[PDB]
């Protein structure tokens, strides 16, 4: 939902999440650099890191 | 003395692909223009009639290290889209070798 | 409305429309130690 | 002097001329419509163009500079050097659509008044497209990206 | 005896035009395919010579068969060709050897007969399969009722029809259901489709009475502001009442072959034929809107993606797409179309 | 499966941003294409379609083209039947029982015709061979019925091809393995009918 | 001086920046001798900007017209 | 919202004899003359007044004031 409410309708996609209660797992480019994290990819990836 | 084997990343926008972004080694030079090697113009899609670069400074060691190593212009070559060279003889020196 | 003719933007206002983060994130912003200037050719310089 | 208009160029263009004015008489007998004459007398210039093309590139000498630098891979193609030298051809207007009239004079002879301005129509619109051009491009390339 | 010959030698003559005409193809074809490669042009140059190009080769594929419908013959004997396809002989003067039907020239081919002599001799009328030539000719009630009984569905309220606004007491007489049903007739579409117009024409009436009866008295010069809000906030909780909607469903309501065919009878082609004459109506399409908001909510942010004037680093201050292209023109850029 | 990297030339490395690079390789040379007209006023620049922007838009989105052929459901012998200005073709399986038919197809478009080079003989006519999946007409096939006809595979390959092509025609090279990339995205969800 | 003698096709009453797209910023064959059909800025106001032409004076109406000479036989 | 022109006409002052009398070229006004409903001139004017505003009273001073204000004013 984190990276769905960059491109989509911001209110319906937080709403349906709520409503569902549903998590996140931060796998992806999109939603980590919101967080600050450095990119789950290269260099950022837990067998190099 | 300081500004030795510091890598500085140089970027011209647009970025429509990952070499638009390209480490350099700078060296101090007189004046107010940014002296850019003619190779690798054809990876910036630039020409020296008014186009400007920005310039970026890695601070940390790991970012040096990806700057020295990842995004350096010696290592890029070829092209990612599908291998073939890209910083390549071009214009005049077309011209001269030919 | 509140004084002049337009809406004052509430909590959900925010991070939903052009502004506010879940966008304007992916848009760019401003950075340290970076500089901008004129380019000429070098033929001197090394690729490196 | 080193911009050498072949000699050929002449013969090409008044025999296409005279085809020009033969799809026009046909024309005003009434075997075609406008479309048609438009059309025709498009592909007939057209054909023209690529004749003088060809005799240009067949007459310039292969140590020339001009059709050196092409040769060469350095830059630009044949079509420059025949606007250069042979003849600029048809042009469009604001519409879209060629016209059937295309210019004849080179710009080593310099266009003319009425030509220079037919002229400008293509040179404002793509000046004006160049723009818009990207943004179909940005489109898609961030639905890939996405 | 001569028939056979007569048939062979057009036959030859028919061949003799597609050779003209693959050729023609062909070369259009190696134009356009460098045109697309190696225009070396400028970028309009380029598109206007690959768009005629283009338009030209489907030109000539869709007259590949059937290309000749027959041949003309006037008092001067000249060999007046008729096809689909303009054809001249550039070797001789251009001279056409196939005249398009359209041309003035292939006029007679309709408008002339023995009794309108317009300088025609015998005229032929090609028979053909595939691309060859066989022969040739010479010469010297229940669809009404179902409309019908689909219009009576648009009937009109034998009573006046009262709104019971929230604040006002409105009305609808059979002057509105009339006019209302006039201008949806007018425009010709289906039973279905029409609703639009006739929902439009009921709730525009009825929205601007009950505006000024509503402020009769208290809003009649200030039309700086209570002049067109007003309409829209009457319309928005006009279209959400129940008793309006229903009075809407009383009179030329949706309809169904399926009920409006039994209606009639106790009051399969038909079935499938009365179809599109009930059509569709669209009724209600918020998810198309919520579409078109998410993708011009999409276009805004591409525009915005690219690069700003605030900083620029070209060599002139050039124009950019976001003064040519808004959002709502890039989102329907790249609608279905279908 | 990815196969060497292109910039650096040996075997891709783990943890590459494959889907970052494959997407710029794709939009980079967007502007090079042919791309559909810009006049507001005029027509409809659909009708003359040109094998550009429009077209790799046609391609990924998986929507329907405009200008849609068919293609043969059961492989067997092709029976032509021709009509005042429609015309039929029926697929008879020389295999199998029933035989497969299509009657929307009108003599305002072009037959597909046999590109091999020997044969010449172009237009597929009465009394020919057909395989599965084969295109009937010239123009482009449907995904869709691609994917319905075949395995999950054949549709991909198709996609690819397609998207190549395109992209060629204009001189704008580009490796297999982006489209291929971008194309796996597509096919990544199963649809479920029952519980 | 080309400032003074300016033709804007914008401000209060006018076109947007953002409008108009390759149909009101098109040479007409018109500007013949009314309006410069070559020189024009090449940033947002592409062809919503130009200039008037050497032979040109505005009618008190407010059209903009041209001299020619007359050719009689 | 579309009116016919026979009734614009009716409400200047013209009537079905001079009409049809003067626009006797062209066919298309001649079916609109016959689907027009509208008898007398008066009538056309209350007819465009209660088109316009029907909230208000439909009077035929008040109509006849209101086109006149309209646009000959
Ligand atoms: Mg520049």
């Amino acid at each position: 939902w984190l990276s769905a409410a960059s491109f989509q309708e911001t209110t319906r996609v937080l709403t349906d999440a709520a409503i569902n209660c549903r998590s996140d797992k931060l796998n992806g480019l999109k939603e980590n650099v919101i967080i600050g994290k450095l990119i789950p990819a290269g260099t950022g990836i837990s067998r190099y890191r | 003395e300081v500004i030795a084997e510091h890598p500085v990343l140089l970027n011209r926008a647009p970025t429509l692909h990952r070499l638009g972004i390209q480490a350099f080694e700078p060296q101090l030079v007189e004046g107010k223009a940014i002296q850019l090697h003619p190779l690798v113009c054809e990876a910036f899609n630039a020409d020296f009639d008014g186009d400007q670069m920005a310039v970026h400074l890695p601070l940390s060691a790991e970012a040096q290290a990806e700057a020295r190593i990842l995004m350096l212009s010696s290592n890029n070559i070829l092209s990612p889209a599908s291998g073939k060279p890209l910083a390549m003889p071009r214009l005049d020196m077309v011209t001269g070798l030919y | 409305t509140g004084p002049g003719n337009r809406p004052l933007k509430s909590l959900s206002d925010l991070l939903k429309g052009k502004q506010g983060r879940f966008r304007q994130n992916l848009l760019g912003k401003r950075v340290d130690y970076s500089g901008r200037s004129v380019i000429v050719v070098g033929p001197q310089l090394k690729l490196h | 002097a080193d911009v050498l208009v072949p000699p050929q160029k002449q013969e090409i263009l008044e025999r296409h001329e005279a085809e020009a004015d033969a799809i026009e008489r046909k024309y005003q007998r009434g075997a075609l419509n406008h479309t048609e004459r438009n059309e025709s007398l498009v592909k007939i210039w057209q054909d023209a163009t690529e004749e003088v093309g060809k005799a240009l590139e067949e007459f310039y000498p292969a140590d020339n500079p001009i059709i050196t630098i092409v040769k060469s891979g350095a830059t630009g193609n044949l079509t420059q050097t025949r606007t250069l030298a042979g003849m600029k051809g048809l042009v469009t207007n604001p519409k879209g659509e060629f016209i059937p009239r295309p210019i004849k004079s080179s710009f080593r002879e310099g266009l003319t008044v009425l030509e220079y301005f037919i002229n400008t129509h293509g040179a404002r619109k793509g000046l004006a497209d160049t723009a818009l051009r990207t943004a179909d491009s940005g489109y898609l390339t961030r639905r890939l990206v996405d | 005896r001569d028939y056979e010959d007569e048939l062979q030698s057009e036959r030859d003559y028919v061949a003799g035009l597609y050779a003209r005409l693959d050729a023609e193809r062909a070369q259009s074809q190696r134009r356009y395919a460098a045109a697309l490669r190696e225009h070396g042009g400028t970028a309009v140059e380029r598109d206007a010579e690959v768009r005629a190009l283009a338009k030209d080769i489907a030109r000539l594929n869709v007259a590949d068969n059937g290309l000749c419908f027959g041949r003309l013959d006037t008092l001067d004997d000249a060999r007046l060709y008729i096809g689909r396809l303009g054809i001249f002989d550039r070797d001789n003067d251009f001279e056409p050897l196939l005249l398009d039907w359209r041309a003035p020239m292939a006029r007679p081919f309709y408008v002339a007969t023995a009794a309108n002599p317009e300088n025609m001799r015998r005229r032929r009328q090609f028979h053909t399969l595939g691309r060859k030539v066989v022969d040739f000719t010479d010469e010297i009630k229940i669809l009404d009722v179902l409309k019908a009984a689909v219009a009576d569905r648009q009937e009109l309220p034998s009573e006046p029809i009262p709104i019971d606004l929230s604040d006002v007491t409105m009305r609808i007489d059979a002057e509105t259901a009339k006019w209302a049903r006039d201008e949806a007739r007018k425009t010709g579409l289906p039973h279905n489709e029409a609703r639009a117009e006739f929902v439009d024409v009921v709730t525009y009436v009825v929205t601007e009475r009950a505006v000024a009866r509503i402020g009769r008295g208290w809003l009649t010069r200030d039309d700086k502001h209570a002049w067109e809000k007003m309409r829209a906030d009457v319309v928005g909780e006009l279209e959400d009442h129940e008793q309006f909607n229903a009075a809407l469903d009383a009179l030329w309501p949706i309809l169904t072959p399926e009920d409006v065919l039994a209606q009639l009878y106790t009051s399969v082609p038909l079935l499938d034929e009365l179809v599109d004459l009930l059509g569709r109506n669209k009724a209600a399409d918020e998810a198309a809107e919520r579409e078109r908001r998410e993708e011009e909510a999409y276009a805004a942010g591409v525009l915005d993606l690219m690069v700003d004037r605030e900083d620029l680093m070209d060599d002139e201050d050039h124009l950019l797409a976001q003064d040519l292209i808004d959002a709502e023109e890039l989102a329907d850029r790249f609608k279905e179309q279908d | 499966c990815y196969g060497r990297s292109m910039a650096t030339g040996k075997l891709v490395d783990i943890g590459e941003a494959v889907g970052i690079v494959a997407a710029q390789s794709i939009g980079e040379p967007g502007t090079q294409l042919t791309m559909r007209t810009f006049h507001q006023g005029g027509v409809t620049g659909g009708a003359d379609i040109v094998g550009g922007l429009p077209r790799v838009q046609e391609l990924f989105e998986a929507r329907v083209p405009r200008n849609k052929a068919p293609i043969a459901d059961v492989a067997g012998r092709v029976r032509l039947e021709e009509s005042d200005k429609f015309f039929k073709i029926t697929i008879v399986p020389d295999d199998g029982g029933e035989e497969v038919v299509y009657d929307k197809l009108s003599k305002r478009q072009r037959l597909r015709v046999i590109t091999h080079e020997d044969g010449t003989e172009g237009v597929l006519s009465d009394g020919d061979h057909v395989e599965v999946g084969d295109q009937l007409m010239e123009g482009a096939a449907d995904p869709h019925e691609v994917l319905r006809v075949q395995g999950p595979r054949e549709v991909q390959i198709h996609l690819v091809k397609e998207v190549q092509e395109v992209y060629r025609a204009q001189g704008v090279s580009i490796h297999d393995k982006h489209i291929e990339v971008i194309v796996r995205q597509m096919l990544r969800r199963v649809t479920i009918i029952d519980s | 001086l080309t400032h003074k003698r300016r033709l804007s096709a914008l401000g209060p009453g006018g076109l947007s920046r953002e409008r108009a797209g390759l149909e009101v910023r098109d040479v007409h064959p018109s500007h013949y001798g009314r309006m410069c059909p070559i020189e024009t800025p090449e940033g947002p106001n592409i062809g919503l900007i130009g200039s008037l032409s050497v032979y040109a004076r505005v009618n008190p109406f407010g059209f903009i017209e041209t001299p020619y000479r007359k050719v009689e036989n | 919202r579309r009116q016919p022109v026979t009734v614009l006409l009716k409400a200047l002052g013209w009537t079905n004899e001079q009409i049809v009398e003067r626009f006797g070229f062209s066919e298309i006004m001649m079916g609109t003359l016959e689907k027009d409903t509208t008898s007398g001139t008066d009538e056309a004017l209350l007819d465009i007044y209660r088109k316009l505003r029907p909230g208000e009273p439909p009077t035929k001073e008040s109509a006849q004031t209101l086109l006149e204000n309209l646009f000959f004013k």
